[PDB]
DNA sequence: ATCAATATCCACCTGCAGATACTACCAAAAGTGTATTTGGAAACTGCTCCATCAAAAGGCATGTTCAGCTGGATTCCAGCTGAACATGCCTTTTGATGGAGCAGTTTCCAAATACACTTTTGGTAGTATCTGCAGGTGGATATTGAT
DNA sequence: ATCAATATCCACCTGCAGATACTACCAAAAGTGTATTTGGAAACTGCTCCATCAAAAGGCATGTTCAGCTGGAATCCAGCTGAACATGCCTTTTGATGGAGCAGTTTCCAAATACACTTTTGGTAGTATCTGCAGGTGGATATTGAT
């Protein structure tokens, strides 16, 4: 029916009144990961493959690891050219500073076809 | 189960708290660990004076990790080093070690 | 010849030229010729087998409590009454075990590039100072 | 085109930045993570398209690779060791993390050749 | 019906003249620089001596890396902390971490010096 | 005589920061470089003021270390030579700029014992 | 006219004219400007292999540098490699330089 | 108690002499042949002298030009028709020259680990590979 | 020990690349006034997980013996590499002209940001039940080493 | 090469920590709609500085001769360091409990952002004088190396 405006936010456990069901001890903030989307595509390349959590924990490090240093990067590389944006060309190029050969090729492929085809929708 | 004092850390009164003096753990890197660390490095061979340099070239390591990383958890307002104020201490000296977050 | 029966001369008889061979040595006969028995592998043998069994595994080779007291005291030295996460004691353990092993790689290329199979105090010293650790 | 009312659903409103990609990892939350780092002062529409692209690839290839590892050592759940393995024996994924440490992941079997046993061992002249 | 107002000797005037932009601010675009504040410091240390052109580049190279090292350790303090504010205290831890021992002590001591000054300051 | 919160006479640019400081490095303006170098959302007014302190205090050590590397070498005027013996003589500057290359700046004067006169025997009284 | 094999006399060994336009290039760091190099690195006696072996490695060194000066060129839209273009290239390569920053 | 002996005029370095022939002999070889031992320095004690000369001075020691060209061929393998500012060569020049110096310093150690001082290309390999730039 | 052959250093001298002192101009850098927004410290406390105890036991550390074979020292000498020369190739310089293209300025619009709603979704929590593989056994096959 | 002592391989198996499976809830995440602002691409072009010549002038690379002394091969052997063993202790494991202290939730203002406006200043530019020291000359004297 309706939920905003506020309080609560960040709800759960006050004290105690419960009706049904032990739960939600005090909302723990969220810590994401990239776990689902990892697994999503182990699926695509290896079906039958399974992952452990310790594995995991490295992909999700390997990720943010990337993430961090191609971002890194394109910042440096937007103020060095005295640009308050970063665009996919400031990826593009970062990745190539970043990646040794292939994977900076297939990387750059796969960037562009996703921004194109992103753009060639609505 | 919430009560005590605190203050300087932890403590009770009638017999309770811990904490004996710490000294001379750099040799509970023993021989025969240094040994299995070098076989796994490949090494066949072991020189006797190896096992005191070893010890002295972890206690620097350790010192300037540990060092950084205590920095993260004083900044923090923290009494407590998390696995994540040693990944950003060691990522910072150019070690960065995945699989303990970040 | 003599012209007689005896039929000593020449076969066996005449004088020696066999009666050959070893005279002990097989699996012990005590009458002396090759020393005793106890099974010892060569000098090196086990120090192989223990490189590709370490090279195999992953599981950390220093012992866990004797490393978390070295940890707490040098953090102590540092600065007292801090507390540590068990997580934080396996990441500098997993860190710093990953750092010795890459060392005592570099210190064998160092000793094998003296023409040793042994690596030393001044092995390790180089391979410090070649990567920046020292000078 | 002045406000007032609009109606219909043809864009997407189900539908994600990244199924307009057609990527499996996610636009939205890249996009988030590249305002919530203080890179620039703006972020265009292309970049977190481009980035969560290139994650989502270079994710492939350590996962092909180290399914791979774990096949060949006969297992059918990756570990770190099949990571560590990935990397190690891959040229470009060595060179990627030559300075990151996976942990659990040991390293590759590897004995220097002067290290081996030979010659049969025994002398010239028949000693030691 | 003219009489050469102006001779040829290069060119002639445009009605009126300009008293700023045109003056001489086109090719003027800032390029700033540690320079004059290092000249003045050399000043304190060595009154009676100079340092070259050459030298000079150095030192300002010099400054602009160790703020770029100091101000990149604070950001990641702080985004590390979850604050968007990067305040003394994250300068001053950046700092610990940054520079060894004796140094990082009294550029400590020199920066919290500056910060108590220019707060009882008027 | 009144008026009110200051906000009046000497409307002008009374101190600058710096000035306030006891500063020769200009805090305006690191203030506005750690602004639009994207390091964090905002920036507290003691940060520049911090920060400018710490910058004009490293540039006072190797400028006293340059001018006095230039003093032994008979010379009154701080070339790249100087700014590098300074900095490869100290152990402290000389790890802060470990991996910083000094352009024009040479290296120090240094010959492994082995090498000198003599089989192998470092020997020197002068400067050993 | 063969003459000589070395030594006096004109068209004998150590004769050539001709500048570039695809010849020495790597070949054109000298034997002697290597000694010098050496020199201020303080060695004292070198191998005849040593020449070809630095020239490989310095060839290295350029491309990994020189291809991400070009690289920051090309993102900037210019034809011209910048001293900055280098600057940035060495920094991120870890051989941070001072001195070009003007 | 004389002013024989010498009778050897005030000056003139002039061999002929007071009387006709005019060479240029002095104390040396007039003819053309031999020459009774010349001056020689060890092998090793110029090398020194030039380590002490170029560890003083702080010029570049690769020439300019063959540099320039090296520069704008490898360039020229990445992206076409470029132009150089003259002080990005410079700056390639800067740091090319300090990098190998800095690697010849590691390769000196590693010669001398191995009880040699002259540097062999092992040397320099094995400094890369520590380095972690063949690693 | 003697002393020639050179290298090396100090005192002085001077042209000049390069530093310096003075004036002129200006966009933007910087500071001040005031009005609004808000990050994050206090204060209070839920709830995790850190320190510490207990007890049992076996994996593993310690300490010793024995001797294989490695490192260290020595000797010898082939031949590589340094030193010294004689040439003479080709870098260096400097002087000076095209013109590439960096870089300054004016337009102008595609796309970014800001704001308000609404739907969607990943993460967290409670509960239960599978499943891959470590760890163990037992026998067969391989490796190592003595003869 | 034969034989024996052990390690190593693999099939087979079972316990179970970790993995995986549904149901439940929701606060932040993410998408859609409109409106408003603006970063920087595009076109033009001024002038900085890069590329090519021209062209002597000689610093310096290259080839050659000779042999000093280095690298490394060949030997010997003291004793370090690996292998195997007895002993027994302390790490590991399993289970538990207090409570330190990390972290969730709301309040609240010092301090930061957002702006308009005035003032101040560092950088660019000319034009012009000054000066530290590089490079050169004498001549002393230190170093090297043969006798
Ligand atoms: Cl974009
Ligand atoms: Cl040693
Ligand atoms: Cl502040
Ligand atoms: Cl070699
Ligand atoms: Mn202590
Ligand atoms: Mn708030
Ligand atoms: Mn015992
Ligand atoms: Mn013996
Ligand atoms: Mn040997
Ligand atoms: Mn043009
Ligand atoms: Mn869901
Ligand atoms: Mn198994
Ligand atoms: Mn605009
Ligand atoms: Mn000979
Ligand atoms: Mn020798
Ligand atoms: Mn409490
Ligand atoms: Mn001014
Ligand atoms: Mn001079």
């Amino acid at each position: 029916a309706k939920s905003a405006p506020a309080p609560k936010k960040g709800s759960k456990k006050a004290v105690t009144k419960t009706q049904k069901k032990d739960g939600k001890k005090r909302r723990k903030t969220r810590k994401e990961s990239y776990a689902i989307y990892v697994y999503k595509v182990l699926k695509q390349v290896h079906p039958d493959t399974g992952i452990s959590s310790k594995a995991m924990s490295i992909m999700n490090s390997f990720v943010n690891d990337v993430f961090e240093r191609i971002a890194g990067e394109a910042s440096r590389l937007a103020h060095y050219n005295k640009r308050s944006t970063i665009t996919s060309r400031e990826i593009q190029t970062a990745v190539r500073l970043l990646l040794p050969g292939e994977l900076a090729k297939h990387a750059v492929s796969e960037g562009t076809k996703a921004v194109t085809k992103y753009t060639s929708a609505k | 189960s919430g009560r005590g004092k605190g203050g300087k850390g932890l403590g009770k009164g009638g017999a309770k708290r811990h904490r004996k003096v710490l000294r001379d753990n750099i040799q509970g890197i023993t021989k025969p660990a240094i040994r299995r660390l070098a076989r796994r490095g490949g090494v066949k061979r072991i020189s006797g004076l190896i096992y005191e340099e070893t010890r002295g070239v972890l206690k620097v390591f350790l010192e300037n990790v540990i060092r950084d990383a205590v920095t993260y958890t004083e900044h923090a307002k923290r009494k407590t080093v998390t696995a994540m104020d040693v990944v950003y201490a060691l990522k910072r000296q150019g070690r960065t070690l995945y699989g303990f977050g970040g | 010849a003599r012209t007689k029966q005896t039929a000593r001369k020449s076969t066996g008889g005449k004088a020696p030229r066999k009666q050959l061979a070893t005279k002990a040595a097989r699996k012990s006969a005590p009458a002396t010729g090759g020393v005793k028995k106890p099974h010892r592998y060569r000098p090196g043998t086990v120090a192989l087998r223990e490189i590709r069994r370490y090279q195999k595994s992953t599981e950390l080779l220093i012992r866990k409590l004797p490393f978390q007291r070295l940890v707490r005291e040098i953090a102590q030295d540092f600065k007292t009454d801090l507390r540590f996460q068990s997580s934080a004691v396996m990441a500098l353990q997993e860190a710093s075990e990953a750092y010795l092993v890459a060392l005592f790689e570099d210190t064998n290329l160092c000793a094998i590039h003296a023409k040793r199979v042994t690596i030393m105090p001044k092995d390790i010293q180089l391979a410090r100072r070649i990567r920046g650790e020292r000078a | 085109s002045g406000r007032g009312k609009q109606g219909g659903k043809t864009r997407a409103k189900a539908k994600t930045r990244s199924s307009r990609a057609g990527l499996q990892f996610p636009v939205g939350r890249v996009h988030r993570l590249l305002r919530k780092g203080n890179y620039a002062e703006r972020v265009g529409a292309g970049a977190p398209v481009y980035l969560a692209a290139v994650l989502e690839y270079l994710t492939a290839e350590i996962l092909e690779l180290a399914g791979n590892a774990a096949r060949d050592n006969k297992k059918t759940r990756i570990i770190p060791r099949h990571l560590q393995l990935a990397v190690r024996n891959d040229e470009e994924l060595n060179k990627l993390l030559g300075r990151v440490t996976i942990a659990q992941g040991g390293v590759l079997p590897n004995i220097q050749s002067v290290l081996l046993p030979k010659k049969t061992e025994s002398s010239k002249s028949k000693s030691k």
